């Protein structure tokens, strides 16, 4: 889970330990896949659970980790 | 459906690691 933890860094580059739409195009793009907006936004739509619109620490956790 | 894609990048830093 130590990549997972790291990823979370790594995604975050203006430092405020919240990934951003702006912040995951930037990580996804780079990744090859590059999705519309749209896509961008859905997937942080499927990854918010708390409901707020971005990805934070447990939400990444949970949504990555699913049981 | 892009939720895989964010396991996408999560599995490059794992590759990242071998790299
Ligand atoms: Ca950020
Ligand atoms: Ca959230």
């Amino acid at each position: 889970e130590e990549e997972i933890r790291e990823a979370f860094r790594v995604f975050d580059k203006d430092g405020n330990g919240y990934i951003s739409a702006a912040e995951l195009r930037h990580v996804m793009t780079n990744l090859g896949e590059k999705l519309t907006d749209e896509e961008v936004d859905e997937m942080i739509r499927e990854a918010d659970i708390d409901g707020d619109g971005q990805v934070n620490y447990e939400e990444f956790v949970q949504m990555m980790t699913a049981k | 459906r892009a939720a895989n894609l964010w396991p996408s990048p999560l599995m490059i830093k794992r590759s990242k690691k071998n790299s």
